[PDB]
């Protein structure tokens, strides 16, 4: 429950500020403040700072609760696949001080996630597939990387020669018509793919020939002029009648 | 006829981009002194509507005393 | 072995491997044959790599010569079936060495070049280039002309 | 301007004359998936923050929105009708409701066509589920408005794309706009003197 979920963050804005010292509220509150936003998408990256931020203030407390801490920061390096907070947060002194069973299992998670490496990461899904299970939303942290891994692996088919058959350029990804090739469509749409598919045949034709330069640098100027001479239109009316 | 401007003038710019020097996240711990920081360094570098809404012209002033260290 | 990497042209596979099959037999010194051919799993590995040096230095070639080409022909120039070639084709264009368009519904493929925009090179090349060779006429044509009627 | 001037979103908060904050996302929510567009469209509700929460709120408003992005044409006209049951039922929209129908139709078909140059309408009776002789009225009639111009095959089932409009019609707004234009000065020329 969102709503309910930030009800209860909402009530947490006002209560960290009442009281004398937290001790600990706006640090947890950071974290919480990591799993509504998070849950609205807004940034991976904030998000993921608010993360590092209660680790820095998960120091010196119950290590069980510590110890679990790093399941959902180095899990969310999973998502992000581009934090560049990296080497940072893990290769610090602060971050090595766990040497114990469960975080020595998410030491190589967060190496996991340096990692990418679809042949690799469809492998260490499934010895990964206990820390999966605490995932605090399963399906979209794997399902953004998924299809972002999609074209990760697609755009190193279709670079090296410019035009391809879709059906086996397709056979890798399993499919043709259903999904891919709808989503390969939803690639020109998004301009991150610049070509066009042939049905009958199975040929996909890439180009991105067309520009667009003289063209917009004309007419656009004209209809300009048009406010020049309706401007005008007053000081002709004017002056003659 | 003038310059552009500007042929700018002798000497040179530049040359601290070689890296590494020191990174930012010692103090990411507190949130209350970067707080500080992040309004008094990158929204003073490059940003527009802001200011004029709230009215607060933003000083260009820093004065570095105190070394050492 | 330098033949084949100077002006290039086409020769039979199997012909290099009359000359380098050989070299198994020849010497004296056989070491030369040994660190290659003698090993099982060394030699397989050089000898689909020795494909590698004569396959692709057609497609070197051949890039230079294209324009276009059929797929079927592309068959019986390189010696192999079309299905090699598509797999000679897919492991040279992801080392980006020649830029290839390969159609497989009609046969037609082509090495390079990128959809022809090209407008300033074609009227430039055209117009001062060729030109010059045409009015550099009379330059030389007046130094050979005070070269005839002096004489005769 | 409508959405544009919407821009302000929670900072007007909720007012007497505001009526129900939720009812004003509603408003805003229907002019921006056609004014703002598509790379705007998704960018305003997932990076601006205050317009998110309110939206995730409502299931079917947030539905709609994602699955524009998704393409699906399987439950726009699900959907769309149940935004045009708040269209019908609410004041005002009585007269603008009419050109709002297929206006996101085309927003819906604007991306469609782009995707592919020769396109079945079989491979759309998937998608529309399934349009066959609505959709060949329905296109036909976006064409003859000038909206989306393009080329469907009759009985041939295939949707020829093109309009390359980067060229040549793209030029026609120089000299067609300059026409009324110069001759408004030709005549006015005439005037001085007498």
């Amino acid at each position: 429950n969102l709503p309910k979920a930030r009800a209860a963050l909402t009530s947490a804005r006002t209560t960290a500020n009442a009281i004398y010292c937290p001790p600990k509220l706006q640090a947890t509150l950071d974290m919480q403040s990591g799993i509504i936003h998070a849950a609205e998408e807004k940034d991976w990256k904030t998000a993921y700072s608010y993360f590092y931020e209660a680790f820095e203030g998960y120091d010196s407390i119950d290590s069980p609760k510590a110890i679990t801490s790093l399941k959902y920061m180095l899990l969310c390096k999973i998502m992000l696949n581009t934090p560049e907070d990296v080497q940072a947060l893990v290769s610090g002194k602060l971050a090595l001080r766990y040497a114990g069973r469960q975080t020595e299992a998410l030491k190589c998670v967060a190496q996991a996630s340096k990692n990418r490496s679809l042949a690799d990461f469809e492998k260490a899904l499934t010895d990964y597939r206990a820390e999966l299970r605490d995932d605090p939303i399963i399906s979209t942290h794997l399902a953004k990387l998924y299809d972002n891994l999609l074209e990760q692996n697609l755009i190193r088919v279709i670079e090296p020669f410019s035009r391809v058959q879709i059906e086996h350029i397709s056979s890798l990804i399993k499919l043709s018509k259903a999904d891919v090739e709808r989503k390969l469509s939803q690639m020109i749409l998004d301009k991150k793919f610049h070509g066009i598919l042939d049905q009958g045949e199975g040929v996909l034709i890439i180009f991105d020939e067309p520009p667009v330069d003289k063209t917009y640098e004309a007419a656009l100027e004209t209809i300009q002029n048009m406010s020049k001479v309706v401007d005008s239109l007053y000081n002709k009316a004017k002056k003659l009648t | 006829d003038v310059l552009p401007p500007e042929a700018d003038s002798s000497i040179m710019m530049l040359t601290s981009d070689q890296k590494p020097d020191v990174m930012y996240a010692d103090i990411g711990g507190m949130d209350i002194q970067k707080q500080e920081v992040r309004e008094a360094v990158e929204l003073p570098l490059t940003h527009f509507e802001l200011y004029k809404q709230i009215g607060i012209d933003p000083p260009r002033g820093v004065l570095m005393y105190g070394p050492p260290g | 072995l330098l033949k084949l990497f100077t002006t290039m042209e086409l020769m039979r596979w199997s012909t290099l491997v009359e000359d380098y099959g050989m070299e198994l037999r020849k010497g004296s010194l056989e070491s030369p044959a040994t660190d290659v051919f003698g090993s099982t799993e060394e030699g397989e590995k050089r000898w689909k790599d020795l494909k590698n040096r004569v396959v692709e230095h057609n497609i070197r070639i051949m890039a230079k010569y294209y324009t276009r080409i059929t797929m079927k022909r592309m068959a019986q120039l390189l010696d192999l079936s079309v299905d090699e070639s598509e797999a000679f084709l897919s492991n040279l264009v992801v080392n980006k060495t020649i830029f290839a368009k390969v159609d497989r519904l009609a046969g037609i493929i082509n090495f390079q070049r990128p959809k022809d925009p090209n407008n300033l090179l074609n009227d430039w090349s055209q117009k001062l280039n060729s030109l010059m060779s045409l009015v550099n006429k009379t330059t030389h044509l007046i130094a050979k002309e005070e070269m005839i009627h002096n004489l005769q | 301007q409508a959405a544009e001037l919407f821009l302000d979103t929670v900072s007007t908060f909720t007012s007497y004359e505001l009526m129900d904050y939720k009812t004003f996302v509603t408003y805003t929510v229907y002019v921006s998936m056609i004014a703002l567009e598509r790379p705007d469209l998704r960018e305003k509700v997932i990076k601006g923050a205050e317009i998110l929460e309110v939206l995730h709120s409502l299931p079917a408003v947030r539905q709609y929105l994602f699955s524009l992005y998704e393409c699906r044409y399987s439950v726009f006209f699900q959907s769309l009708a149940v935004v045009e049951q708040e269209m019908k039922k609410d004041w005002l929209f009585a007269p603008h409701y009419r050109y709002y129908v297929r206006e996101m139709r085309i927003h819906a078909y604007s991306q469609l066509l782009e995707s592919y140059r020769s396109l079945t309408l079989g491979y759309m009776a998937e998608a529309f589920g399934v349009g066959v002789e609505f959709i060949d009225q329905e296109l036909s009639r976006f064409i003859a408005a000038g909206r989306l111009h393009c080329k469907i095959d009759k009985v041939n089932e295939i949707v020829e794309t093109n309009r390359p409009d980067s060229k040549n019609w793209q030029y026609q707004e120089t000299i067609k706009k300059g026409d009324l234009l110069l001759n408004r000065v030709q005549k006015l020329s005439r005037v001085i003197n007498m």
